[PDB]
């Protein structure tokens, strides 16, 4: 039938597309006081 | 029915009402549409009315039912013409005919459990029953009522 | 007349089960059709077809094996 | 003649048949659902108590489909120009739904009937 | 227009046909229940 | 603060060898505390509704004979005729059509019998029916009360 | 073509030309077997076929 | 317009009683729509 | 584009012929982007914008040959020969004859006319327009040919 | 199991299908009433309360539509008694009688009647040597449920509906007190003995023992005994049927 | 469904408009809402008003001939 | 719900159960069917069902109705079921069905 699409508009994000980026998940890395060892620094905990 | 239209119009003269209806029909036919049924319900007594062409707040109007089978592109033109007509005081469009009203609100199971062909093939009267009509009348239709309705005034 | 046609169809079926000529069975089924007026033009009244029941399908299957090339032997099935 | 004047002349064939339907030894109804539309102010007034505003007490048993259909029917009726914004005209009508004594005037008729019966008996 | 059929004739929520003191008290009780 | 925790604590206290166990410790070892976890025919009805709907309308408007008595007999005979048609042939639409015909024929013949009997009795001037007799008694009683008053 | 979908209807001319090809080639078995396909499609037979 | 809606008469006078939080008003009008009294 | 024109008029800027034609061309891009059964509303928006441009005396707004050609292009994209050839081309020609040399018809206007003729299937009118271009002593375009 | 066979049998032998022969219809009505009583007291025996049978040996006669006369005799065993063993064996006896009636009606199949005979023989073998063990209904249970739900005689009209039926009449020859005596104490508890086939006959009360002077009606004197009415209707049965047919 | 053709447009609208005419008599069919419309003699002339609202109609518009 | 809508849009009678009575028909018998005197005598067995396995094979008429089914019907009904009366959803399905016909591996 017809495809009146424009790659330039798609790449330049005309009409204001939105992607909902990730938040603190990527940024957080935990405490780097020591080295990363298997099972963590305190394997298992009882509350 | 594809579309239904209820027109509340000022009770003008017979010639003027006929001319308005003729213009509506000509527009519908010229826009590649079909009219299932056009009916006049007479002059009634609405609870509240206010004319737009004459700006007279008086309670006297005539009701008309118009059933159409037209596409959206041409139905837009027809709706514009009807709404801009000076005689049409209030036009209400029923487009919820081929699909039952509020099935989605009713239940998720009923959202896709309906067959549009029944409603499309039935007329607007069967879609929205009148107070005087009844399923008793509907069953009398197939009961050979002519041969039975013979002693209806025997007493 | 429906019960009479039913028992007549039963007797015709037993006759066809007995060794009979194909032309003979064609003639018999055609005669039954014409005598009971199993015609599409028959109105709702005196329509033996609507009351035949099992006799209807029995008469339907009674004519097929004897088709041959007879025009009547084909159009009786067409009417049925 | 009749011993008592029942509510309907066909009550004998209506109520007895209705009782017999279930079989005995002696949520909206489909009809009101199909009646429920813009052109039936009586049905919407049945579920609209007093003023045009609806109430959740009837909503609780009623299906959401019925509730939305009632809402759209009321809106369409208002827009087409009936069933006004405030107050339901069929209030006492919906209140029905809650959302061997022989009269002296019949005695004369019976006596005339019996005089005509006497004349008929003499004739035959 | 305040005579005959008025602007509020269609917008009157409660109508009771006829003492009227009991009617007024009942209407006030219904309004209190609503609010 | 649990029966199992109390039992385990008492057991590991006794296991030290320097605590004389109470009797209830061994008794609850024998009987541990109770744990809370680790736990008419539809076709007949439809046919009867169909025949009732086809019969009430013809009796109310078509026939206008509200005084029909013993309506169970025509209804049951019509149902049995429907079954007879269903067994004699396919007879779905034909049986549906014959429903109203048979019911109307039965109603018509019963009404004709009643009408002719009543008319013959009235013309002869004898054989007054029970309803007429009791209506006469009631109106006579009312006239007697009026004469007294 | 049968395995894939289609909207237009050229089944009758297609099978007629196929039967003509079978006539020219001598494939009586293939011509007779195409009748089953025609029946399955529900198309009526033709004097040309 | 019909049914439970009252049917007025030309001789009947419409009295309006408007109570406020700290005031009250009483007015009357004839069927024609004229002020009988302020 | 309607809101764009409204914002320009609210800012009260003197829109010239190039600006009016640019707005109409944006509307035409929207029209040709939209589906076949969704062209009527966009064409009505285009004609409303044209009416606004015509009747807006302040700020100074001029409707020129390029704007008329763009309206003809909108009519061609929608598929309205009767609404395009007998209305907007006629208006442009009337403006040209009324104002000498102030409304000269460029090659763009006749390219729009040929586009409308091709869209509507009109062959005689297209030949006449091309012959007019040839006779007016200006070179045609490759698209026109 | 036997549902289809019983449905066919009741369709063939039901009295409501024979209107041409009123005598055949009433014979079938009496026969089905006797069959219903037989099945009822057999079910009572099965449940555990045992009463003497109304008829230890009797013949049941039915008439069949073309699409002969089906006479089957039910006999009780010689050693019949209210003992539990005879309670068990009377079920087999009535099953044998019912299957014989069905076979004479030709509704049942040879295989299923052989299965019924096998079941009866198995029960007879098992009742001698005690066994142990720790579902489909029987022929008797299928018959009783089919009779109750589908093929039942229409209920007899009550006097209350007979009042509006225009079928109860009384003339001035007798006083209203005599008419009330003829109605109240002779129809409330005495209507059970009256014949079902008689229920279609309009009833008049008058001081005469005549078979009726109006069209299609019969008259009975007031303060009659039920035994006297039974004797009178046994003396005259052809006239009432002929009058009903001609009406 | 009996559709309305292009030709039978005037000949249908006129009949629909004259559906309610006093002279024709006959039991006038009820409207879609199930009530009795004002019977019109022709060219918008109110003649018959329902008896339920006759009093209100007379009070609103005096000197009106209706029944 | 979205998958049900797509399945109904792609296939013919998935919403019809074995009993041939949808839930909506169970709850609203009057709105689902009506009484019609004319019997379905012309409508027999569909001998052309082999060429319409899914809705994408019939995007010429409304509701994906095969052309053969409109034989004993008026030109008015044909025009009412023509392409011009198709809804927006019907036209979008027609486009995607054309593309599926072009690039499909099987029915």
């Amino acid at each position: 039938t017809e495809w009146k699409l424009s790659p330039r508009d798609i790449v330049l994000r005309r009409f204001g597309q939105h992607t909902k980026p990730p938040g603190k998940a990527a940024l957080d890395v935990g405490s780097m006081r020591g080295s990363v060892i298997p099972f963590g620094r305190s394997p298992g905990e009882q509350l | 029915v594809f579309y239904s239209f209820v027109l509340v119009m000022k009770p003008r003269q017979r010639r003027f009402t006929s001319q308005a209806l003729r213009e509506i029909g000509v527009a519908v036919y010229s826009n590649g549409g079909l009219i299932r049924s056009i009916t006049n319900e007479g002059i009634m007594r609405p609870y509240s009315r206010f004319r737009d062409a004459d700006n007279t707040p008086l309670t006297y109007a005539r009701y008309i039912i118009l059933q159409l089978d037209m596409g959206e592109e041409e139905m837009g033109k027809v709706d514009k013409i009807i709404r801009e007509h000076q005689d049409v005081l209030m036009a209400l469009k029923l487009n919820n005919l081929e699909r039952p009203v509020g099935i989605r609100s009713g239940n998720k199971e009923l959202q896709a459990a309906y067959f549009p062909l029944d409603t499309f093939t039935r007329l607007e009267e069967e879609i929205n029953w009148s107070p005087q009509t009844s399923a008793d009348i509907y069953t009398q239709l197939e009961m050979n009522w002519k041969e039975f309705s013979r002693t209806r005034w025997s007493s | 007349l429906a019960a009479e046609a039913r028992r007549e169809i039963h007797e015709l079926w037993l006759s066809a089960e007995t060794a009979l000529e194909r032309e003979k069975r064609v003639q018999q089924v055609a005669a039954l059709i014409e005598k009971y007026k199993l015609d599409p033009s028959t109105p709702r009244e005196a329509d033996v077809s609507r009351g035949l029941g099992d006799a209807f399908d029995r008469l339907l299957l009674l004519c097929l094996p004897l088709g041959k090339t007879d025009a009547k032997g084909t159009d009786n099935l067409e009417r049925l | 003649v009749q011993l008592h004047y029942h509510r309907f002349p066909d009550e004998q064939l209506i109520t007895n048949l209705s009782r017999w339907r279930t079989g005995e030894t002696v949520r909206p109804s489909p009809e009101v659902y199909m009646k429920l539309n813009y052109k039936n102010p009586a049905t919407i007034s049945r579920f609209l108590t007093r003023t045009g505003h609806m109430y959740p007490a009837d909503i609780l048993p009623l299906n959401p489909e019925a509730v939305v259909k009632l809402r759209v029917a009321k809106a369409q009726a208002i827009r087409i120009g009936l069933y006004p914004r405030f107050g339901n005209p069929f209030w006492f009508r919906s209140q029905k739904f809650r959302p061997f004594a022989y009269n002296w005037v019949q005695t004369d008729r019976i006596r005339r009937y019996f005089r005509e019966l006497e004349a008929v008996h003499t004739s035959g | 227009a305040h005579g005959g059929i008025s602007h509020f004739y269609g917008r009157t929520p409660m109508v009771e046909e006829v003492p009227i003191t009991l009617v007024d008290r009942r209407i006030m009780h219904y309004v209190h229940h609503s609010r | 603060y649990e029966p199992w925790e109390h039992m385990k604590r008492m057991g590991r206290l006794v296991g030290t060898g320097f605590y004389i166990p109470p009797e209830w410790y061994n008794h609850f070892r024998m009987f541990p505390p109770i744990n809370h976890n680790f736990q008419l025919s539809p076709e007949r009805v439809a046919l009867r509704d169909e025949l009732a709907r086809k019969s009430r309308l013809v009796a109310s408007e078509g026939m206008r004979y509200y005084n029909i008595f013993w309506v169970r007999k025509p209804l049951d005979t019509m149902e049995k005729e429907y079954y007879e048609l269903k067994r004699r042939g396919v007879d779905h639409g034909e049986a549906i059509r014959k429903v109203l015909q048979g019911f109307y024929s039965g109603l018509a013949v019963k009404k004709r019998v009643a009408a002719i009997q009543a008319e013959e009795a009235k013309l002869t001037g004898r054989f007054i029916t029970m309803r007429e007799a009791t209506v006469v008694l009631g109106v006579l009683a009312k006239l007697h009360k009026e004469q007294l008053t | 073509l049968e395995a894939v979908g289609s909207s237009v209807d050229l089944i009758s001319p297609i099978y007629d030309q196929f039967l003509e090809l079978c006539a020219h080639l001598g494939a009586v078995a293939s011509g007779f077997s195409a009748l089953k396909r025609i029946v399955g499609f529900g198309k009526p037979l033709t004097t040309r076929m | 317009m019909w049914g439970e809606m009252p049917r007025y008469t030309s001789d009947m006078v419409f009295l309006y009683l408007v109570s406020r939080r700290r005031n009250t008003y009483a007015v009357a009008y004839t069927y024609e729509g004229k002020r009988i009294l302020n | 584009p309607g809101r764009l024109l409204t914002d320009f008029l609210y800012q009260r800027v003197p829109l010239p012929d190039k600006s009016c034609a640019a707005l109409i061309r944006y509307q035409r891009q929207q029209i040709e982007m939209l589906e076949v059964w969704g062209r009527h509303a966009s064409f009505q928006c285009a004609v409303e914008m044209f009416e606004r441009m015509i009747v807006t005396n302040i700020p100074p707004v001029e409707v020129g040959v390029e704007t008329h050609g763009e309206m003809v292009l909108c009519a061609a994209a929608c598929g309205k020969w009767e609404e395009g050839w007998n209305v907007y081309a006629n208006r442009a020609r009337e403006l040209e004859k009324e104002s000498p040399e102030s409304f000269i018809l460029n090659t763009f206007f006749f390219d729009a006319l040929l586009t409308l003729c091709v869209a509507a299937g009109r062959v005689s009118e297209g030949i006449d327009t091309l012959e007019e271009v040839i006779k007016r002593n200006l070179r045609p375009r490759g698209t026109m040919l | 199991m036997y549902k289809k066979a019983l449905h066919s049998f009741f369709l063939k032998v039901h009295p409501d299908f024979f209107h041409h022969n009123r005598s055949q219809q009433t014979v079938n009505e009496s026969s089905v009433a006797r069959l219903n009583e037989l099945l009822s007291w057999a079910k009572a025996f099965k449940s555990g309360h045992l009463q003497p049978p109304p008829s230890s040996s009797f013949t049941l006669t039915f008439y069949r539509k073309p699409d002969t006369i089906i006479q089957s005799t039910f006999e009780l065993p010689s050693n019949f008694a209210p003992s539990d063993n005879h309670r068990g064996t009377v079920e087999r006896a009535v099953n044998k009688f019912l299957r014989d009636l069905l076979r004479r009606a030709a509704c049942i199949d040879s295989v299923t009647e052989s299965i019924s005979e096998a079941e009866d023989a198995t029960a007879a073998r098992a009742e001698a040597k005690p066994l142990r063990r720790r579902g489909p209904k029987s022929l008797l249970d299928e018959a009783v449920e089919s009779m109750t739900v589908q093929w039942s005689l229409t209920p007899a009209p009550t006097l209350q509906e007979l009042i509006e039926a225009d079928q109860i009449l009384f003339s001035r020859d007798l006083s209203p007190l005599q008419s009330a005596a003829a109605l109240s104490t002779l129809q409330r508890h005495l209507g059970e003995l009256n014949y079902s086939a008689w229920e279609s006959m309009p009833v008049i009360v008058s001081n005469q023992f005549s078979i009726g002077d109006l069209t299609g009606t019969i008259t009975i004197p007031w303060d009659f005994t039920p035994e006297q009415f039974h004797s009178f209707m046994a003396h005259n049965e052809k006239g009432v049927a002929r009058c009903r047919e001609v009406a | 469904i009996n559709y309305v053709p292009h030709a039978q447009l005037r000949e249908h609208i006129d009949k629909e408009l004259d559906k309610y005419v006093a002279g024709k008599n006959e039991p006038y069919p009820l409207n879609f809402v199930g009530q009795m419309p004002f019977l019109e003699d022709g060219d918008g002339n109110i003649v018959e008003v329902p008896e339920s609202l006759l009093s209100n109609h007379m009070a609103e518009h005096p000197d009106s001939t209706a029944k | 719900p979205v998958q049900k809508k797509r399945q109904e849009q792609m296939l013919y009678g998935v919403n019809i159960p074995e009993t041939r009575q949808m839930k909506f028909e169970e709850q609203h018998p009057l709105l689902a069917g009506a009484l019609r005197k004319l019997e379905g005598q012309p409508k027999g067995f569909p001998f052309w069902y082999r060429k319409y396995p899914t809705r994408r094979h019939a995007y010429e008429y409304r509701f994906s109705i095969p052309v053969e089914m409109l034989d004993g019907y008026n030109d008015d009904v044909k025009k009412a079921l023509s392409k011009g009366m198709m809804s927006i959803q019907e036209k979008q399905f027609a486009q995607e069905a054309m593309y599926m016909e072009r690039y499909a591996e099987h029915d």
